[PDB]
């Protein structure tokens, strides 16, 4: 409902289910970002670019995976982190520090890069905006539903998707 | 744990916008609780594009705040294994820092939560818990006040007994808490404790 | 709450006594968690008439320490519906102040908790735990080590993997943590977390 | 196995089961006392006292009453603990200042001063000594197991008992 918002989402097999559990939201058009993270002294790859990418309040989207969090994957996680987040940007033609990577679940373990580098090549804009109600699906791990609202203020419209429901209490800065 | 991702197309100035987000998220987002483990990997963000043209940064103030509670809420309600919301109002303390800190522990509190899990109005649990927070001399027991739903129940008819009862059934559980000191004033949020959290995180 | 009274017939100088007193309870009484709870009612009392002589107080410091840890390891291994107790060794801290911190968070993980009562040897969720100590931003992730027993599980053959599932499916259960900071070294005591804690809290 | 230690044990019904929950534990002999204490902000009435009856160093017992924590009681239960920490007192003939009183169990709930008041009037020094092993018993609340060690040191005696498994991570002063 938000104009120039897009949402892709699609299996990539960061578990054996088939379900959705790559997900990229972007706008169309340039951005001002806010954000704020967790300052665990454990905070994998993904929180460290995303905190460099929001410093100059620039940036597009994001790219969420799901069933695995990328922590404490040493500098093979860190790697892993900067291509997947640099890939996607270019996919999309996109400056690299607006392209934001967030990372849920399962903690020291690998990505699945040979499977995530496959998809990687047919990530391509999505005709048609929307999809909120299938990425707030495809960042979910323990969540038993969807998590999303919706709310218009002064002719704009916002929307939320949200998820996480144990190993929680947010303390972000 | 924890992503949130929102988006609009309201235009905000840059610098007003994020002085908003983080003051909805400290009453939201960063208000709230279902087993202490902050994580290695939360994350909140917001992006927001002109197309939709300049909107009143207090008025989207409003409407992010409605937004980013009703995550809130979805997230506490649905907390692993969960069965019933727990909101801590806290009122008169020193300031909200310290209303905040008194939340939390009562809201973290394992027998404040079993308690709730059990349908129990067990205010002496929320005064220990209460209690926890050694460094605030300036809560005094006897001018602490404790309620369930709009009931007191601290300091210590038979309708009113039911009134609570009634109340600890439901799913979305309020325990009040009243200091007494100054206008500190912060409400947080956290669920029950069941053999559900423990039986899904032990499997 | 917690309750625990010594009694002995040394003869004891009472500023001396005094302070091996509180040096025991620091390493032992004080260093326990099963549920975070501190109680309304914790007392620590220790009586020494002169009935028996004159004794050497560095002997009675070891003797008491023996004495107290001892009667902790008991509470810590018959935590409420427990079923495995937990120690927390931390050292390489910058200080013990530190170390004790961390192995106060990792012991009081209900996910850490929870790990443990499953048998499983979840580090990510000790790293997890340890991450939650924000403030402590010596803390490098890079160079913590983390084990279970003896064997070191962080940073990440098939008989050391048999060799940690024996000791995660024991009673007693040790996560050795090293900060490599400094000389900071501490350790503390507590269990995991059962449906039976839920389920006697909750009844 | 301490020299001038004796434990006295009796039911005064702070639960109907019959079971010891009224304990005293005393030296025959003036003794030095050490004690640390919670610092709850609702630490109940027999905290305090205590805390006073350590100061000048010197104590030689305490009572110790189980399944009622006498907590927030109100001035009703403050009284009621002087009245108790008292009468022990003076039963076996000893300064206020050196008994001392211990009172776990639930929270907000009266004593039953009737019955406490009761066995108080039959209070006296027991012959023999000993007796840790039932001292540890009755002070058990949600205990499962009681809780006693004993270590020989330089040719004195050092017995400890202990209780708590449930509202516990203490932090005493």
């Amino acid at each position: 409902t938000p104009r120039g918002f897009v949402v892709h989402t699609a299996p990539v097999g960061l578990a054996d289910d088939g379900r959705d559990d790559f997900t990229v939201l972007a706008s169309t058009a340039p951005a001002t970002v806010s954000a704020v993270f967790t300052r665990s002294r454990f905070a994998g790859p993904s929180v460290v670019l995303c905190r460099e990418a929001v410093a100059d309040g620039q940036a597009r989207g994001v790219v969420v995976l799901a069933r695995n969090a990328n922590v404490a994957t040493g500098l093979e996680g860190e790697e892993n982190a900067r291509e997947v987040r640099e890939a996607v940007a270019r996919a999309l033609g996109l400056p690299e520090g607006e392209m934001l990577i967030a990372s849920t679940g399962v903690i020291g373990r690998q990505y699945p890069m040979e499977s995530i580098r496959e998809h990687l090549k047919t990530l391509e804009w999505p005709a048609g905006e929307g999809g909120f109600d299938r990425a707030a699906r495809a960042i979910m791990t323990t969540d038993t539903r969807p998590k999303e609202v919706r709310v218009s203020v002064g002719g704009a419209t916002l929307v939320g998707i949200a998820k996480g429901v144990g190993m929680l209490e947010p303390d972000m800065a | 744990a924890l992503l949130t991702f929102f988006a609009t197309d309201a235009r905000l100035d840059p610098a007003e916008q994020d002085r908003l987000f983080r003051r909805v998220m400290d009453r939201t987002f960063n208000a709230v609780s279902i087993d202490t483990d902050t994580s290695t990997s939360d994350t909140a963000v917001l992006f927001a594009n002109g197309l939709a043209g300049e909107v009143d940064a207090g008025e989207f103030e409003e409407a992010l705040h409605t937004a980013a509670l009703a995550l809130v809420k979805d997230i506490a309600s649905d907390g692993e294994g969960a069965a019933k919301l727990i909101e801590v109002q806290v009122t008169g303390a020193r300031d909200d820092a310290q209303a905040k800190r008194v939340g939390k522990t009562v809201v973290n509190s394992p027998l404040v939560k079993t308690a709730v899990h059990g349908c129990d109005p067990n205010w002496g649990r929320v005064a220990m818990a209460i209690g926890k927070c050694s460094d605030d001399t300036d809560i005094d027991q006897e001018r602490v006040t404790i309620r369930f739903g709009e009931v007191e129940v601290y300091p210590p008819d038979d309708a009113l007994r039911a009134a609570v009862a009634e109340h600890l059934r439901g799913d979305e559980v309020v325990i009040g808490i009243d200091l007494a000191i100054a206008d500190g004033a912060f409400t947080v949020y956290g669920c029950d404790l069941t053999e559900g959290y423990v039986r899904l995180n032990s499997e």
